[PDB]
RNA sequence: AGAGUUAAAUUAUAACUAAGCUGUAAAAAGCCCUAGUUAAAAUAAAAUAACCCACGAAAGUGACUCUAAUAAUCCUGACACACGAUAGCUAGGACCCAAACUGGGAUUAGAUACCCCACUAUGCCUAGCCCUAAACCCAAAUAGUUACAUAACAAAACUAUUCGCCAGAGUACUACUCGCAACUGCCUAAAACUCAAAGGACUUGGCGGUGCUUCACAUCCACCUAGAGGAGCCUGUUCUA
């Protein structure tokens, strides 16, 4: 409020297309994590309930970096096989 | 469905056949149809090739059989088309050269052009949520709603006709009067509308 | 993940921000606009 | 870059206190989460009301718009093709990734090893 | 030489899977000590309680 | 490099939609609450030229937050706004709420002309506690 | 532990504008000294950084700056000595927000609750208490080793020196005692009685108003047709006879 206004979180439209430049604008705040913050302050949470998110969100994670690392460290070997029927 | 998956209907249009030689993607699909050794459906005996059938005469006419009475729906229709062919010519000779260009003497297009503007455009679903059944506004499909024009047809004149007034008279009333929009059917079809509008926001229930 | 720096100079980086914003050097709630044009170190892709 | 799972864990040798507490443990499991099925959206609604404004307007007589209704029908087809091609769509999976089953038999091919 | 998918019980169980009757493999060679889960062979073990000796 | 959205209030930009800078151009505040949505187009100066709100529009406690009745008021807002003579509307969401889009295509939607979407949302760095989560 | 500081938000309270605003699955109640926008201190709380893993003995500690400052040439150690989250008590301030309680509104057979609206003690500061937590990482401290070894699960298995603790289940974070700024408290802690079990992990089912996928083809919803339940009568039960 004391900073000069429309210099946050301001995207302009180029060309007239209103719903595209909105789509850009979410995705945005949704790569900062803006929009969670906003679903979550909607609400309270206790801070247990809130070590309890961190640590899930965090294994998650891990789980995930890693799948995806055995997916893509194996996506050389889903070509077409060479001695089939031996 | 005494017949197997394996046979396809069949195309009763003469047209088709009689003059196949200037379309390709045609004779490659009727020559892949009967090459294939395609068992196909003996032809339905209430259809037929004759020039005088509209398949929506032979669905309004089927909608108001009773038991197993063709006969009695083919003469009910054969009357309405009748009453209305001669009650326009009634309209036709009491009337003056300008009217004698715009009268229509077509009971046929005077028909399709009853049940085009008796269409109702949307129609409500209930859904349920949080316990309640909420009518919501629903987009419909051109069969559905055809089926919809006919059957509220047929049900008006069943309905509320007086014990002494016939079926063909009075549907022939209420076919001229749905080609004039100022029937009662009509007003079936804007009360669906002004039902449709009043919950317009609850289309947001609609997943589909 | 985005900047890439290791934890020492992560946490400089973070504690300077803060002790740049409450004396009054730089703004919180954006980036200035004279800098908007800078280098760019960051791996983020906002456009698309 | 993985999180670092040093330390984070509580195992007789750690010094420190817990970082994570994993619900289940944590490992790469053979097979890999099938494909969750998105959602429906209420389609057309622009047209609907679009429409709406229509005929509150016009005292409800059809024959004063011709364009409203017709592009709100031209709109419902729109909406049917689309339901049929998103049927039909199953190929679609994550276009620049493989099916889920592919990805199975990828992962079945290779295990991750708990034991010995 | 069998070199395919190893039906389990094939020397525990000879004489259901084989025949009435049957003798058994003197000697077994293996040129991998794996299958393609990257596991033992099964034949491995298979052959260590079938009193086998192997290479 | 065309179309850098951020405008600088030095006057380094010579860009002009009516002639206006875009500091001259009046906003249009939409408020998008889980239960509502209203727009307020305001002049530059800050003098309002438009109010229009979902229950101004005729709808009730529960529909009114819904999308249909956020474009409704969307379009009422743009008229009345038409009306003295606003072209373009720089436009501010405060809310993340069933009528943000809804409203922002509802303007357009209503012959009116949007330039710049910026989001306003309280976003408090911790400040004041919310009430408690429901189920409890 | 001090001393000072405030970024986003909120609100007093003014000025324009609008008559509605708030709220749920859905509604009422409530407020219209209301809402939007523009202005603005006090109190409170400390987005992002953090996918980090530091500090403290534990409780704890993550807005900013400075002052003071992290015991021990370092094995163990009590009922002694000093600490100890929340809530609670006493006195003096604070009060934007949140909120037991209570009062409305719904939900319901009822609703002392879940859902909404207010609003208080109470969270906040200073001094003094109270000394309890699933105060749990249910894994004692200090040296070690990966040799022997799988009850089961889970955080793989062990030596050595210790200190604390455990003799069926209830009865029992109880009755009596002692001590304590407590006097519905804390600590320490039985027995008569009753039972033949109480318990840890596990297995197969069955079930789940759990999540996820795919279906129902006369089949659940949507949709089609003709009926039943009303009438007379036929016939079968059930009561009375
Ligand atoms: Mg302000
Ligand atoms: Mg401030
Ligand atoms: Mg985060
Ligand atoms: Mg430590
Ligand atoms: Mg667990
Ligand atoms: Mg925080
Ligand atoms: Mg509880
Ligand atoms: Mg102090
Ligand atoms: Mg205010
Ligand atoms: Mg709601
Ligand atoms: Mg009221
Ligand atoms: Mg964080
Ligand atoms: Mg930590
Ligand atoms: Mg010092
Ligand atoms: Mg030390
Ligand atoms: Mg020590
Ligand atoms: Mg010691
Ligand atoms: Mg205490
Ligand atoms: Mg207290
Ligand atoms: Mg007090
Ligand atoms: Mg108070
Ligand atoms: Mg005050
Ligand atoms: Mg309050
Ligand atoms: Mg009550
Ligand atoms: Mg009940
Ligand atoms: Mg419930
Ligand atoms: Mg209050
Ligand atoms: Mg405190
Ligand atoms: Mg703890
Ligand atoms: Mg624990
Ligand atoms: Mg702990
Ligand atoms: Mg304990
Ligand atoms: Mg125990
Ligand atoms: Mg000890
Ligand atoms: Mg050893
Ligand atoms: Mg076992
Ligand atoms: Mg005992
Ligand atoms: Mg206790
Ligand atoms: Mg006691
Ligand atoms: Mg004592
Ligand atoms: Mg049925
Ligand atoms: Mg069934
Ligand atoms: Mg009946
Ligand atoms: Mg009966
Ligand atoms: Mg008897």
């Amino acid at each position: 409020a004391n900073h000069l206004k429309f210099i946050a979180r301001t995207v302009m439209v180029q060309e007239g297309n209103v719903e595209g430049a909105y789509r850009t604008l979410n995705r945005i705040l949704t790569m900062d994590g803006l929009i969670e913050d906003i679903k979550r302050r909607r609400y309270y949470e206790k801070p247990c309930r809130r070590r309890q998110r961190e640590s899930y969100e965090t294994c998650r994670r891990i789980y995930n970096m890693e799948m995806a690392r055995k997916i893509n460290f194996l996506m050389r070997k889903n070509r077409a096989d060479p001695w089939q029927g031996c | 469905s005494r017949y197997g998956p394996e046979y396809k209907d069949p195309q009763i249009d003469k047209e088709y056949y009689r003059k196949p030689l200037a379309e390709q993607t045609e004779e490659e699909k009727y020559e892949r149809d009967f090459k294939k050794t395609q068992l196909i459906k003996a032809a339905p005996a209430t259809k037929t090739s004759s020039v005088f059938e509209d398949p929506v005469i032979s669905k309004f006419t089927n909608m108001m059989m009773k038991g197993g009475n063709k006969v009695l729906a083919r003469s009910l229709m054969t009357q309405t088309l009748e009453a209305v062919k001669r009650k326009q010519f009634a309209k036709y000779h009491a009337a003056s050269a300008e009217e004698q260009a715009t009268i229509e003497r077509n009971p046929y297009t005077i028909f399709h052009q009853a049940l085009k503007n008796c269409e109702p455009v949307i129609g409500l679903v209930p859904i349920l949520k949080g316990g309640h059944f909420y009518q919501v506004p629903v987009p419909l499909a051109d069969r559905r709603r055809r089926f919809l024009a006919m059957k509220w047809m047929i049900a008006e004149c069943r309905e509320k006709k007086h014990r002494r007034v016939l079926m063909p008279e009075k549907l022939s009333q209420e076919l001229l009067e749905a080609f004039h929009n100022q029937g009662p059917v009509i007003k079936r079809k804007h009360d669906m509308h002004k039902m449709a509008e009043a919950n317009r926001a609850l289309a947001h229930y609609r997943w589909w | 993940h985005i900047t890439g720096l290791c934890g020492k100079k992560q946490k400089e980086i973070t504690k300077a921000i803060k002790r740049a914003q409450i004396l009054g050097f730089m703004p919180v709630t954006y980036k200035d606009p004279a800098y908007l044009k800078d280098p760019k170190v960051c791996n983020i892709k906002y456009r698309e | 870059a993985t999180p670092s799972l040093r330390g984070r864990l509580a195992r007789l040798g750690n010094p420190r206190r817990p970082i994570l507490k994993p619900n289940k443990p944590l490992i790469l499991a053979n097979h890999v989460g099938e494909r969750r099925r998105e959602k429906g959206e209420a389609t057309c609604i622009t047209e609907m009301s679009v429409m709406m404004a229509c005929w509150k307007q016009n005292e409800f007589r059809d024959e004063a718009c011709r364009k409203e209704i017709q592009d709100f029908f031209d709109c419902a087809s729109r909406a049917e093709a689309a339901r049929k091609m998103r049927s039909i769509q199953e190929n679609l999976g994550e276009l620049g990734s493989l099916p889920p089953k592919k990805l199975n038999k990828l992962l079945h091919r290779f295990p991750n090893k708990p034991h010995v | 030489a069998h070199t395919r998918y190893f039906k389990g019980g094939l020397l525990t169980n000879a004489p259901l899977l084989l025949g009435p009757g049957v003798r058994l493999p003197d000697l077994i060679i293996f040129l991998h000590t794996l299958n393609n889960v990257f596991e033992p062979h099964v034949a491995v073990r298979d052959a260590a309680k079938m009193n086998i000796p192997t290479v | 490099s065309f179309s850098i959205y951020p405008p600088i209030p030095g006057q380094e930009n010579s860009l002009r939609w009516a002639g206006k800078k875009f500091e001259e151009i009046p906003i249009a505040h939409i408020k998008a609450s889980y239960n509502n949505t209203q727009i307020q187009v305001v002049s530059a100066a800050h003098q309002p030229l438009a109010h229009a709100s979902c229950g101004t529009e005729g709808f009730r406690n529960a529909k009114k937050g819904t999308g249909i009745a956020a474009q409704t008021a969307g379009i009422a807002a743009a008229a009345k706004a038409t009306g003295k003579g606003v072209t373009h509307v720089r436009v501010v969401v405060k809310g993340l709420g069933p009528g943000r889009l809804s409203a922002i295509k509802g303007l357009t939607m209503g012959g009116l002309e949007v330039i710049s979407i910026t989001d306003n949302t309280p976003i408090p760095h911790n400040g004041c506690r919310p009430r408690k989560a429901r189920r409890l």
